[PDB]
RNA sequence: ACGGACCAAGGAGUCUAACACGUGCGCGAGUCGGGGGCUACGAAAGCCGCCGUGGCGCAAUGAAGGUGAAGGCCGGCGGCG
RNA sequence: CCCCGGCGCGCCGGGCCCGGGUCUUCCCGGAGUCGGGUUGCUUGGGAAUGCAGCCCAAAGCGGGUGGUAAACUCCAUCUAA
RNA sequence: UCAGUAACGGCGAGUGAACAGGGAAGAGCCCAGCGCCGAAUCCCCGCCCCGCGGCGGGGCGCGGGAAAUGUGGCGUACGGA
């Protein structure tokens, strides 16, 4: 039951433990690359509890994003039209930071299936994330029955399409009154049904 | 079918029913409802009184079938059961007063615009109007309250 | 007297003989379990307190009962979830004593 | 411009709504290919009934509905417990299961039990192997009979309970059903506003006292 | 005052939606199957009726809680006188 | 007349050594996530529908929803990350 | 169908869903966790039999590695052991 106590330690981010652990190794990452292999999951009982299991064809990478909202990219903050419309800081990406981590790993190795990913570190600039990817041609995934559905063409790039955990939290799916947005499955498919005019042969 | 239409008729017309003088031209006036509060002022107050402005509260996420209540008044209530239903309690000696289900016929509460036959009779239904409970009484009968 | 169902009132509503069973398993989620609690007491061990619940005990020490539950409300956001943590607090604070006392 | 009395009128053709017209001309076509579906799965599932599993009888939720029953989705497991089915065996026979649904009273409960026991007794059991019959199949001689059931499974109807004319009593007639009525929507108005200010007399009264 | 050198061919109130009124037909306090289902022309046509859900109509009024559409005469009694 | 497929029936070598009910004793959950403030966008969603950035930052008879902000109190309904 | 409706809106122009109800179709499941099982699990190489244009089945290696920083079997809120 040890990864009982890691989940619960894991929840007092602000005791002296963990922050100690925070601070240090938010240093260590740092010295690193944007995108870099990491040998082992450095929350195992995180990352197995997201589908990760310690077996060959499971790799791990740690993903440094620059934290902040977007700006504008226009020249000279000049956007040409109404002032609806001239907005250039304080405006925030439709995605989280943690998708785009794992969008820059997917892209990265695109011949690996990006599983989930989950949070390890930030400081005032950066937030780090460790990205589950499985590789879908090795024969431990392939011959397992429970993993053979990843190895399938229509789950190529979850990441890139708001599949996985991550993603598919900015598309305001979601069951009841909160989530109309979507009914249909997506953002489009109800503007689309919404904004169709069926002209039935007899009308 | 275009054969029936003015246009056949208006071949060799020049202006083409829009006159020469104020030419049929593309939106003089605003597009659609533009000017209620303006150049338009006169057509929506003479035909319209009422339309600019709000009143009364809001109410957030309605829900019709909260308030669903059919009526029926009692001029149609004899209608709900058969016709032998009426003329074999009018002509029967021991009184016994049939039963109208008006839930059953798809009715709620019961109205009383009309007059009942000098007739007994026995009215189920969730809700009645005070005068078709007092009109219901007049000819012997009994209301029921229903759920 | 004479007396009907009705669509209104404080008895409103169609008869239904009420059946009586056992509760859904998924309505006991959140019931703390004694294996659950010693993990939970254990780690509290392990990791002690967050800086803002050392700072609320502070001011439940001095009794300011009303300034506690401002400064907890304001960290955790809610007036509910300040008065689960202000009571934990007094808790831990009042357990203190009488480790103290023996 | 409007013109003389007329009806105000907002057409919602300010978008490029030509851009998105859904015709129907395939209508026809949708309705020939869904039929030769629903053939060709009778015939692959046959004898087993080509409407489907049976579903359970459930009251339509709200107001305006709570007067009809309809199929619903499956039978609850405290309907198919009280009938002795397994929840798992249950779909393999036919019958439809829904973990979600509650039983709040026990007439909708016992409702769904009995038409559960009387599909059971419809059920024709081929064995698995046909040569060698086993406990609960049944007999030969019905075998041959069976036959593939076109149709929901045992319809749902909403049937009336027919109330013969009878002699009404000075009780009903010195009923008073609107005056009723009035007052019951009046009491639950004022209910909690009338214990709290009998609360406080009691309070209010007590002080003095003590 | 502007267009027009000449000939041919092409060339401009349409279709969808909504509304109003008029007219024609069907049924009629009802009416409508349009969605769905059943059974070459035919993607038609025929049918459904415990498929009428549903729309519109059959009830109005109030912001709402809500309420929601003729009376008189005779006889008897109680009260006022 | 060719070929492909589907559906059936036997042999060989393997794998499984498989279930129901009633009692007794035990066990049971996803965290820089929820939630809150603020900013920007977005929605019919209006003292803020969804999404995102920054700050704060959980609980365990708890948590979320219960379309008007908030405290108290019952209820209903689910079981997020 | 609800419904151009509840709602939004220099409450102007304009915008605008959901639930219920009737149909088309219909199918349900799996982990982490908590535990018990001697890691009971997996990949690859070499040899033998079978198959071999979808590279797999069985047998044998004191063959190599993965994996106790957790693989496999039972089991997942409808409760489970
Ligand atoms: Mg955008
Ligand atoms: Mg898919
Ligand atoms: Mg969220
Ligand atoms: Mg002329
Ligand atoms: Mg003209
Ligand atoms: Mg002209
Ligand atoms: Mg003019
Ligand atoms: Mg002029
Ligand atoms: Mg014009
Ligand atoms: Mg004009
Ligand atoms: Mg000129
Ligand atoms: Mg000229
Ligand atoms: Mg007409
Ligand atoms: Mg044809
Ligand atoms: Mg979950
Ligand atoms: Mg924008
Ligand atoms: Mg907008
Ligand atoms: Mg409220
Ligand atoms: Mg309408
Ligand atoms: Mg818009
Ligand atoms: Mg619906
Ligand atoms: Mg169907
Ligand atoms: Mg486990
Ligand atoms: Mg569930």
């Amino acid at each position: 039951g040890a990864y009982k106590y890691i989940q619960e330690l894991w929840r007092k981010k602000q005791s002296d433990v963990m922050r100690f652990l925070l601070r240090v190794r938010c240093w260590q990452y740092r010295q690193l690359s944007a995108l870099h292999r990491a040998p082992r999951p450095t929350r195992p009982d995180k990352a197995r509890r997201l589908g990760y299991k310690a077996k060959q064809g499971y790799v791990i990478y740690r993903i440094r994003v620059r934290r902040g909202g977007r700006k504008r990219p226009v020249p000279k903050g000049a956007t040409y039209g109404k002032p609806v419309h001239h907005g250039v800081n304080q405006l925030k990406f439709a995605r989280s930071l943690q998708s785009v981590a794992e969008e820059r790993a997917g892209r990265h190795c695109g011949a690996l299936r990006v599983l989930n990913s989950y949070w390890v570190g930030e400081d005032s600039t950066y937030k780090f994330f460790e990205v589950i990817l499985i590789d879908p041609f090795h024969k431990a995934i392939r011959r397992n029955p429970d993993t053979q559905w990843i190895t399938k063409p229509v789950h190529k790039h979850r990441e890139m399409r708001g599949l996985t955990s991550a993603g598919r939290k900015s598309r305001g799916l979601g069951k009841g009154h909160k989530f109309h947005h979507t009914i249909g499955g997506s953002r489009r498919a109800a503007w689309r049904r919404r904004n169709t005019l069926q002209l039935h042969r007899y009308r | 079918p275009s054969r029936l239409r003015k246009t056949r008729k208006l071949r060799g017309h020049v202006s083409h029913g829009h006159g020469r003088i104020g030419k049929h031209r593309k939106h003089p006036g605003g597009r659609g409802n533009a000017g209620g509060m303006h150049h338009h002022r006169i057509n929506f107050d003479k035909y319209h009184p009422g339309y600019f402005g709000k009143v009364g509260m809001r109410h957030y996420h309605l829900k019709r079938n909260q308030s669903f209540c059919p009526t029926v008044n009692l001029d149609k209530l004899w209608t709900l059961v058969s016709e032998q239903t009426r003329v074999n309690a009018a002509k029967n000696k021991t009184g016994a007063a049939p039963i109208i289900d008006v839930v059953r016929s798809g009715y709620y509460k019961v109205l009383g615009k009309g007059k009942l036959p000098k007739q007994p009779v026995i009215v189920k239904a969730k809700f009645f109007s005070r005068r078709a409970e007092e009109k219901i009484k007049g000819v012997g009968g009994a209301c029921v309250l229903v759920a | 007297a004479l007396r009907y169902p009705m669509a209104v009132g404080l008895n409103k509503g169609h008869k239904v003989t009420k059946n009586v069973s056992k509760p859904r398993h998924s309505r006991r989620r959140g019931r703390l379990t004694k294996h659950t609690k010693f993990v939970r007491d254990m780690i509290r061990e392990v990791c002690g307190f967050a800086p803002y619940e050392r700072r609320a005990m502070e001011l439940l020490k001095v009794s300011k009962d009303k300034r506690a539950l401002k400064f907890i409300k304001k960290r955790v956001g809610t007036h509910i979830r300040a008065k689960r943590k202000r009571e934990e607090l007094s808790s831990v604070l009042a357990a203190m004593r009488k480790a103290a006392a023996k | 411009a409007p013109s003389r009395n007329g009806m105000i009128l907002k057409p919602h053709f300010h978008k490029d709504w030509q851009r998105r017209v859904a015709t129907w001309f395939n209508q026809p076509a949708r309705k020939i290919r869904r039929r030769k579906a629903r053939q060709a799965r009778a015939r692959r599932i046959a004898p087993r009934p080509a409407a489907g599993p049976i579903r359970p009888i459930v009251r339509c939720p709200t107001v305006r509905y709570h007067t009809k029953v309809r199929a619903g989705r499956g039978f609850s497991l405290e309907e198919l417990r009280v009938a002795g089915i397994h929840k798992k065996v249950a779909r393999t026979i036919g019958i439809s299961v829904d973990p979600r649904r509650r039983n709040k009273s026990t007439e909708s409960l016992q409702a769904n039990v009995q038409r559960l026991k009387e599909y059971r007794s419809k059920l024709v059991l081929f064995p698995r192997k046909p040569s060698a019959p086993k406990k609960g199949d049944s007999s030969a001689e019905e075998l041959k009979l069976a036959t593939q059931l076109t149709g929901p499974v045992m319809p749902i109807r909403n049937v009336f309970k027919k109330e013969k004319a009878r002699v009404i009593t000075e009780e009903e007639k010195n009923f008073k059903a609107f005056a009723s009525l009035r007052m019951a929507r009046a009491n639950a108005r004022l209910f909690g506003i009338r214990a709290k200010r009998a609360k406080e007399a009691a309070e209010q009264d007590v002080e003095k006292k003590k």
